[PDB]
């Protein structure tokens, strides 16, 4: 009980950080998507139209 | 940079055979290339292209070849090999032996896609092994110590406590903690039954320590490819871990022996002739590619370390498996039937067993100044002691010295007390060693001839 | 054309189309990552190709790119103090210029640099039209400190010189000598390259007369070997094989030091490749690194099977090479029997027949040709020479069981074994050669050197070996008649084979008056030990057949201070003490020991 009882409060702060790690994905996410998406639909739409390596006439 | 060429689905199936399938009028195939099957009925697939030849390909189905017919099933070429996603995020999580979730978490996000076969180290840049790995467990660290960058084997036989012994190092082990968050392991299983496979998931959960561990677990009615892939995977997710991020890691590989059941099985469906004993020729270039992936490097602050754990039969040491395995790893921990009868546990025999790089590990600034001498004092007690319970049959207890008298003493305490340890006790090095002084103080301190003057000075005498 | 195209793959195997030249066992490069493997069929214009590396991804129509050579070495300047692999990739450049602790797959860098620069000197009085031919000296390269590099027109090469470079600084691609012969011309840089599998010809092939001297004491006199020779040694844990290959490198009269890892443990090949380089020894008062004259092979037990297996016989064309200039070489490989596994893999992969204990029906011819390429010589070529390569393989019998097939063939084939000992190591008795086990069949070629130069110590070996013989017969007599019992000869005997293995076979490695024992220091100590053993013995038996008796006792009693001089020969330094010193001193112990002697008669 001496050992367990004053950090089973403090175990509370696993959940505040699950919260302020949440939190900085969010962060993380919203200021960049934009640049990825750019850059991911720009690679789907330059086709690029090629013949395997391997090809002889 | 990537791929981005469109992939080919064929329907021109030639036949099919045991675990394979074959194609015909494929475009350039590609050697070991991994393919997606569709069944009649929609049901999916996979598989590896296992031969090809002109426009012929032959895959073999990971799953079974039934319900495959030459006209509905269609065939999905991916165009490359077999390469798994590699991250940190995979500490604390469960893997099947093809390297998909199976703890309710969701799919890696790759830091690297790699390539499972991997590359062999350059023996330029690989450095010579130092400090302890700390198993927590008597019998090993005391007196056959592992260092970081050994490989070491346990052998063991069918109904001995191997499983719960991998268990209680997977648990237990970490660095001495002298005077680390950069100790990590992989564990990895290979033909399982599902008692074990749930015991293994659910002893690391219960028991607390995900957070350093991967775990990969291949059944006893998973394919036989998965159990090939499985310690590949393993060991590319041990090189990241190492030689990127800088840890110490642990491997331990489970039934090398099942491995090789598999590996005999995939060698049939090429058609090659059976080896020596039954196994492929090429099997030790097989087994020093999985064992020789481990080390320490130069430049580098990480290192691998690998406990294989191998099943005997009949007993025999002298079995292919077990034969090459010696040839190529670096010392033994001998699993004992008589121990386990005995009652004791675990039932780890210290006369057959070394450790050929325990030197390296111990000593001054790595564990104990007087480490390398009980540990010589505690083996010549205990190969004497062996011999006096012998002869006491032979001549009866009042034939015996003082001195035999003595070291049957030792004998019972040693085997209750140093080997004996619970399957949830956890010892350190300095536990450990404390734990041998009480047995060696059972003797007058002549004859503790293994032992320097300077060493009795310092540790004989008890203190306050 | 150059390029034939992958038809199919199963696992290592490659079949290749458009191969209609191609001739057996070239080296080919497959696909575009251009990994290396041989030519093992030929079928009308098809190739079936055994690849060393993972063919994994290599795709139907890629380039099969064909060179016109078998497995072969680069051979030239460069190679000394480098790290090279069983097929010769070079270890240390491929870490430098990949900055990655792995190998490359299809990593295609030269042996020899060709951005290194060396320093040239022609053979002074070759001009345009001299004669020349395979094996001639036109020039050298002062490589280091230690090797001139002897740079030699090839085997099977010959003409009239129509160019030769003048004095200057090289790479190893320029041309340095032009010559001519039937109206075709060769053009010649500082590297030939010669076929792993074809013994390098030589004028001729001469009986081996001069010791292989290794500092050691056993070894040395008990059980020596020739320049040109060939040995085994056990490879085994506990037995302490360093002292054979260090005593080698640092103290024997070899010139140049090739060392072959041929599958070895990945810890036990960085040990090695750890330790050699930190290894130095003494020329001209100045102290050098042993990598100034030598090369070291590694493999360790992930490399391909086929350079597991090709790895001695890099080691002994680069051998070859050194003997070639008039070099006297010795090659160690650090075991033979891991050779011999690969050679086992290569045929189960071909399908062969499993004859003896699994190993292919050539494994013993093999291992009869290869140690055939033991042996002093008279080299080829003009500047007249001589040159030895002397061969020492260690084999790894299981447990212990010389009937293995590579054990029985190894000890079939070589004239000296050196018995190193697991329990004598656990004795702390170093050197831990077995004195009973151990053999050199040497012994008569040596006998006119030893005639020369020394003359008194064919008797004194004789003696030697029966005093220790002899101890090993009265052990089993000892343990019935409670030593007391025992004649006073047979008490002589004892404790003189207690002095020779205490104070003549042991040598303290560690030690500075013990890191070297020369020959001189050597048959002196042993001419006293066995001048009081004659000594003792005529004082017991010209007493004891009538008179009142000496024994063993009393000789203790009066001769203490003798047998303590005895004892202490072994501690005079050669460094420190000069030879006539030494040889004094050892004349003083002799005088002493007759006039003690002469005192109790």
């Amino acid at each position: 009980a001496a050992a367990l009882g004053s950090h089973g409060s403090c175990s509370s702060e696993v959940e505040k950080e699950t919260q302020e790690k949440m939190t900085i994905l969010q962060n993380y996410f919203e200021q960049n998507r934009d640049e990825v998406l750019d850059n991911l639909l720009a690679f789907v739409c330059d086709i690029r139209p090629e013949i395997h390596e391997n090809y002889r006439i | 940079n990537y791929l981005s060429q469109p992939r080919l689905t064929y329907k021109t199936v030639s036949g099919v055979n045991g675990p394979l399938v074959i194609l015909d009028h494929v475009k350039f195939p590609r050697y070991a290339e991994i393919v997606h099957l569709t069944l009649p009925d929609g049901t999916k697939r996979s598989g590896q292209v296992l031969e090809v030849s002109g426009s012929k390909a032959v895959v073999q189905v990971f799953e079974g070849t039934s319900g495959i017919d030459a006209k509905k099933t269609s065939c999905e070429f991916t165009g490359d090999i077999l390469r798994t996603p590699v991250s940190e995020d995979m500490l604390g999580r469960v893997f099947n032996g093809s390297g998909k979730p199976i703890d309710r978490g969701p799919v890696v996000l790759a830091e690297d896609f790699l390539d499972i076969m991997g590359q062999p180290i350059n023996p330029q840049c690989r450095i010579y092994p130092e400090e302890m790995i700390q198993t927590g467990i008597s019998a090993i660290d005391g007196m056959n110590s592992i260092a970081r960058g050994q490989k070491i084997p346990i052998f063991s036989a069918a109904g001995l406590p191997h499983n719960e012994i991998a268990a209680q190092i997977c648990r237990q082990a970490g660095l001495v903690k002298k005077s680390e968050e950069n100790f990590a392991i992989v564990f990895a299983a290979m033909g399982v039954n599902m008692e074990t496979a749930r015991f293994f998931k659910s002893d690391f959960e219960e028991n607390g320590s995900m957070d350093n561990v991967c775990l990969f677990l291949n059944l006893a009615n998973d394919p036989t490819i998965e159990r090939i892939i499985t310690p590949r995977l393993a060991l590319t997710t041990a090189e990241f871990l190492a030689y990127q991020c800088e840890k110490h890691v642990l491997v331990i590989l489970t039934d090398m022996s099942s491995y090789a059941e598999a590996l005999r099985e995939v060698s049939a469906a090429r058609e090659e002739v059976p080896g020596r004993r039954g196994f492929p020729g090429y099997m030790y270039t097989d087994l020093a590619t999985i064992y020789e992936r481990a080390g320490r490097v130069e430049g580098r602050n990480g290192s691998i370390t690998q406990i294989p754990i191998l099943t005997m039969p009949n007993d025999d040491i002298t079995h292919p498996i077990p034969d090459l395995t010696g040839y190529i790893t670096e010392g033994q921990i001998y699993v004992d039937r008589q121990l386990h009868n005995r009652q004791i546990y675990p039932p780890i025999n210290v006369l057959p067993s070394l450790s050929r790089l325990m030197k390296s590990a111990i000593g001054e600034g790595m564990t104990r100044k007087d480490h390398a001498d009980v540990s010589n004092q505690l083996y010549a007690c205990y190969a004497i002691g062996k011999d006096v319970q012998a002869m006491k049959a032979v001549v009866g207890e009042e034939a015996l010295t003082s001195d035999d008298l003595l070291y049957l003493e030792f004998l019972q305490k040693f085997e209750k007390n140093f080997i004996t340890q619970g399957p949830y006790e956890n010892r350190t090095v300095y536990e450990t060693l404390d734990i041998g002084w009480q047995l060696l103080r059972i003797f007058p301190k002549e004859m503790l001839k293994r032992i320097p003057q300077s060493t009795l000075s310092e540790f004989y005498p008890r203190d306050s | 054309s150059t390029f034939g195209y992958v038809h199919g793959v199963s696992g290592p195997v490659v079949t290749a189309c458009d191969m209609a030249g191609a001739a057996m066992y070239e080296l080919v490069r497959v696909g575009h990552s251009e990994l290396v493997g041989e030519i093992i069929r030929l079928e009308g214009d098809m190739a079936t190709i055994q690849v060393y590396e993972e063919t994994s991804g290599v795709s139907v129509g890629d380039p099969v790119l064909r060179t016109g050579k078998p497995l072969s070495v680069e051979l030239g300047p460069g190679i000394m103090g480098a790290i090279f692999d069983g097929i010769q990739r070079p270890l240390s450049d491929i870490s430098s210029q990949t900055q990655s602790i792995y190998i490359p797959r299809g990593v295609n860098v030269s042996a020899l640099s060709r951005d290194i620069k060396w320093e040239f000197i022609p053979s002074k009085n070759l001009r345009v039209g001299s004669h020349i031919t395979g094996g001639d000296i036109y020039g050298i390269v002062n490589e280091n400190s230690l090797i001139k590099h002897k740079i030699m027109l090839p085997p099977r090469s010959r003409g009239s010189v129509t160019y030769i470079a003048p004095p200057g600084n090289y790479d190893a691609s320029d041309v340095v000598l032009e010559l001519e012969f039937e109206g075709v011309k060769e053009k010649l840089s500082m590297v030939q390259v010669w076929p792993v599998r074809q013994v390098r010809p030589v004028t001729e092939k001469l009986p081996a007369n001069h010791p292989l001297l290794t500092g050691q004491r056993v070894l040395d006199a008990l059980f020596p070997c020739v320049q040109g020779g060939t040995t085994a040694i056990p490879g085994a844990f506990g037995c302490g094989k360093t002292v054979i290959s260090q005593s080698l490198s640092k103290y024997s009269n070899s010139d140049v030091i090739i060392y072959v890892g041929c599958g070895e443990r990945g810890n036990e090949m960085s040990e090695v490749l750890r330790d050699f380089p930190e290894l130095t020894m003494e020329v001209d008062g100045k102290v050098e690194s042993i990598m100034k004259r030598t090369a070291l092979v590694a493999n360790t037990s992930n490399m391909p099977v086929a350079a597991r297996e090709a790895s001695i016989y890099t080691g002994i064309t680069l051998s070859e090479y050194f003997r070639d200039m008039g070099y006297h070489v010795s090659m160690m490989a650090d075991s033979t029997s891991r050779w011999a596994e690969a050679l086992r893999e290569i045929s189960g992969r071909l399908a062969e027949m499993p004859a003896d204990s699994g190993y292919p029906a050539y494994l013993g011819a093999r291992l009869a040709s290869f140690y055939e390429r033991a042996g002093r010589v008279k080299c080829l070529g003009n500047p007249e020479r001589e040159g030895s390569v002397s061969i020492v393989g260690a084999v790894s019998p299981p447990g212990g069981d010389f009937s293995d097939p590579v054990t029985s063939a190894t000890l079939g084939i070589v004239q000296v074994f050196w018995g190193l000992d697991k329990k004598l190591a656990q004795r702390k008795h170093f050197p831990s050669v077995n004195w009973l086990i151990s053999y050199s069949k040497y012994m008569r070629a040596l006998d006119e050197y030893y005639d020369k130069h020394f003359t008194e110590f064919v008797p004194l070996r004789t003696k030697a070996k029966e005093i220790l013989q002899e101890e090993e017969d009265l052990a089993e007599i000892v343990q019935l008649v409670g030593k007391a019992s025992l004649a006073e000869t047979d008490k002589i005997t004892l404790e003189v084979a207690k002095l020779i293995k205490d104070d003549f076979l042991q040598q303290n490695g560690y030690t500075p008056y013990d890191r070297f024992c020369p020959f001189y220091k050597t048959v002196g100590m042993l001419s006293n030990m066995i001048s009081f053993y004659d000594m003792a013995r005529r004082a017991v038996e010209t007493t004891a057949q009538s008179d009142n008796k000496i024994t063993w006792s009393i000789i203790r009693e009066h001769m203490g201070e003798i047998l303590y001089k005895l004892s202490s020969m072994k501690f005079k330094d050669p460094v420190k003490d000069g030879e006539a010193k030494i040889k004094a001193d050892y004349a003083q112990l002799l005088e002493d020991m007759q006039n003690a002697f002469r005192s109790l008669e």
